[PDB]
RNA sequence: GCUGUAAGUAAGCUUUGAUCCAGAGAUUUCCGAAUGGGGAAACCCAGCAUGAGUUAUGUCAUGUUAUCGAUAUGUGAAUACAUAGCAUAUCAGAAGGCACACCCGGAGAACUGAAACAUCUUAGUACCCGGAGGAAGAGAAAGAAAAUUCGAUUCCCUUAGUAGCGGCGAGCGAAAUGGGAAGAGCCCAAACCAACAAGCUUGCUUGUUGGGGUUGUAGGACACUCUAUACGGAGUUACAAAGGACGACAUUAGACGAAUCAUCUGGAAAGAUGAAUCAAAGAAGGUAAUAAUCCUGUAGUCGAAAAUGUUGUCUCUCUUGAGUGGAUCCUGAGUACGACGGAGCACGUGAAAUUCCGUCGGAAUCUGGGAGGACCAUCUCCUAAGGCUAAAUACUCUCUAGUGACCGAUAGUGAACCAGUACCGUGAGGGAAAGGUGAAAAGCACCCCGGAAGGGGAGUGAAAUAGAACCUGAAACCGUGUGCUU
RNA sequence: GUGAGUCGCGAAAGACGGGUGAGAAUCCCGUCCACCGAUUGACUAAGGUUUCCAGAGGAAGGCUCGUCCGCUCUGGGUUAGUCGGGUCCUAAGCUGAGGCCGACAGGCGUAGGCGAUGGAUAACAGGUUGAUAUUCCUGUACCACCUAUAAUCGUUUUAAUC
RNA sequence: UAGAUAGAAAAUAGGUGCCCGUACCGCAAACCGACACAGGUAGUCAAGAUGAGAAUUCUAAGGUGAGCGAGCGAACUCUCG
């Protein structure tokens, strides 16, 4: 998942930021209750998310040169 | 300038040692040349 | 964002006697000023009046390995309903 | 550098054997295969798993002997000393 | 294959090339020079613009907000002129940090030696402060010297513990000639001209640029003769003026990289025994015991998309160079020098030069002036009172590669291990002890007593009197029994 | 090691029964007894920093024993528009633009600013947990503020009005 | 008062209301005192009979039984009659 974003438009990749984090959340909050077994999902998530704001930034920097 | 300027040793007249100073003139004036003031030596003021 | 407001939620007797009045008790991100929590937890699940009331904690000490170490900053916030209720259990 | 492959296992417990891989292990430089067999035990009276040894081994395909293995030229690809077929 | 140290479990990733290695880039909460205000460092409180959400306020997101100076503005008036101030804008300015190292400068001690001590020495050391550098300082003759004179500086040797200073005691201590390392010389000021400027004496002169010109065997100006020509060229961006293009080499990840079999012992061979091999590689370390031929490796060779650094050639810039004559002018002023007190020059006021400091007096203009160790004369040499300057050198917080008739756990860094820690003290600050199972965790299933701990057994292992307070296990010290004796 | 199983075991009134447990002068329960009572009581500040409560454990700590603790292990607990404090003020004092002074450092000091032990400031009673209470709920109150609504104003003067 | 500025809001409804601290001991076993130490440790409340009284003696409220004890009842020391 390195160029699947590179397909986007700069505004559907706030909507994926989003809703990964709302995907996130719901497992963080589920997290201390116990019902997750899965364990190393997480970091996928929040690596995706790292991904597309770097690439949002990138994009940033090249939208201002 | 304003600096006690020479700082170095006093011999009596038997020897014995002592720091000093020779602070250097100043005196201060309206600035003939300037309409403000400040210290001044009087060597310049020839 | 409420994601970094909300960082985990807690359960215990306390609660659970809590949930009578429709009380809840979640552990927040720190520095964050009561209100937020309000407006955020209200952004995200449509519940709201009964304000909140909060409060801070001291991080203890543990020895897990015969090393000295200190737990985290643990910042709880209380949270209190009027307009039905809220379940994610 | 080795996946499960054809050895001779020869400076060890008992040697002039032969048997085929598991983990290499890159760090300990350890390297599992039928050969040694631990009575490990644990709460049976014994186990029998297997165990591993250092790289005392060698491989052997077309001489049907141990050989120095020597990855060769570009074509990597691995060519030993008397035939050159893959690793 | 991976999910560090750090086990273990579960979830998962990975030839569609993970993890890992190297270079670039993005993020880079808070405190801290801390810089919007305040502050008990890591907390609090605001401001303004824009923008989220509210019916609306509360609440938030980003940005911005210190001082100083140095420029551009307006504005200034206590007094009219107009300055002091005032509001605003710009700056990659500075502040701070540090390697307790090396350098320069400011200030600046005492114990001590003297067989005591005041001159003195220690010492111009320490610490303090300041500044800059990666090197600094110094510097291109107002020298050294006394001949067949040489012609920046610095460092090393040597002259020499000589000559000399000194309550002539302690002690201190050159310099030159010579042998070497490195080798580099340049721009201003002034007199002259043009331009503009107030006084326009309508006299020209001062004020500012450009030219012009940089010295002792005197030189320049001024006058004259040729070279050059917007270049024949020298250019030299490390001084000498300040900008930019384009190749080679090294560095930051890596790869290739020759060669051996068996018998005995063994738990295990790399040893003994034999017979064989490579060598630009028999350096080293690991491998169940001591290995050139098992692995990593070395000799040698190859290799960089990107980045950096140093070097090179065209771009690139920028440039006239000599000679004669010397009528007239110019060659750095409250300077040089003297005295008075002082310092420093190896040199203590001594006959004490030469150089610097403070007060005060106070020269000359090439037929000049300074030195040549008081001072005058002749002779000889050099031309201050303005500035820049690579290398040779000193050091290593740190990195790369290496090395040791260096240490091998009470040694060596204090620190081999989770140490500037625990700890002590209000605080500055001072400061510990503590390595090793075995080859591999194979880390004692199971029975028995026991509440447990611990143990006897059984088993893993060559060995468990190697069983975790685990290699070896001495002496003190403590016991149990026993030959002899009391 | 010797000293030495010797000095000491840090003022004090406990006793009995019943339980527990492998095992109790020391632990829990009760009955009696004794003690303080301008206090060995109750409430807060400074101060210390999780010692607080529940459930287990007893290797060492406790000057004995210990089935227990303020020791270990696991888990869990501290709620404010009105309370002390900040968004209000200030003395002593500290810092102090510009500024005066000093060899450097830095020293003094105006403007202003920080700084409470003081000044002003809107809340009470009960109930409640093993552990929180003017913080939670129960009822009853208060201050500032915004929004919505109207009975008063009439040059934006002066008048309501800031 | 200088000044702002068209021109309020009576009493009504509704809402909005931040940070820190809050547990425990606090004449003590938890603070300073190296100790679970006969020390110090500001302040508030402080009942009953007797008494001038916060004195004294005995008790409420409430809290404690003091972290080694059993024997014998000699010297000797100490404390009391
Ligand atoms: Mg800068
Ligand atoms: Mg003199
Ligand atoms: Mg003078
Ligand atoms: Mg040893
Ligand atoms: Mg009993
Ligand atoms: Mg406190
Ligand atoms: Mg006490
Ligand atoms: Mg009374």
């Amino acid at each position: 998942k390195a160029k699947e974003i590179r397909d986007l438009t700069t505004s559907e990749i706030e909507e994926q930021i989003k809703s990964s984090k709302e995907e996130l959340f719901n497992l963080r909050f589920q997290l201390a209750t116990g019902q997750l077994e899965e364990t190393a999902r997480i970091r996928t998530v929040r690596k995706t998310i790292a991904r597309l704001k770097t690439v949002a930034r990138e994009r940033e920097i090249e939208q201002s040169k | 300038r304003k600096a006690s300027t020479g700082n170095r040793r006093s011999h009596a007249l038997n020897s014995t040692k002592r720091r000093w100073n020779a602070n250097l003139q100043k005196v201060r004036i309206l600035v003939d040349g300037k309409p403000k003031k400040v210290w001044v030596s009087a060597r310049a003021l020839k | 964002e409420a994601r970094d407001i909300l960082k985990r939620p807690v359960i215990t007797e306390k609660s659970s006697e809590a949930m009578a009045e429709d009380k809840y008790t979640f552990d927040v991100d720190t520095r964050v000023n009561k209100t937020q929590v309000k407006m955020a937890v209200e952004e995200i699940f449509n519940v709201k009046v009964a304000s909140v009331n909060i409060m801070n904690y001291k991080p203890k000490k543990k020895r897990m390995g015969r090393y000295q170490g200190y737990t985290n900053k643990r910042r709880k916030a209380i949270v209190t309903l009027k307009e039905g209720s809220i379940d994610l259990f | 550098i080795k996946k499960g492959d054809n050895v001779k296992v020869i400076a060890g417990k008992d040697k002039g054997k032969e048997g085929k891989v598991i983990a290499t292990l890159p760090k300990k430089d350890r390297v599992v295969v039928e050969g040694v067999n631990i009575m490990k035990k644990h709460q049976g009276g014994i186990l029998e798993t297997e165990a591993a040894i250092h790289v005392s081994n060698v491989q052997l395909l077309d001489p049907k002997t141990n050989e120095p293995t020597r990855v060769g030229y570009k074509f990597v690809r691995i060519a030993k000393k008397s035939g050159e077929e893959i690793k």
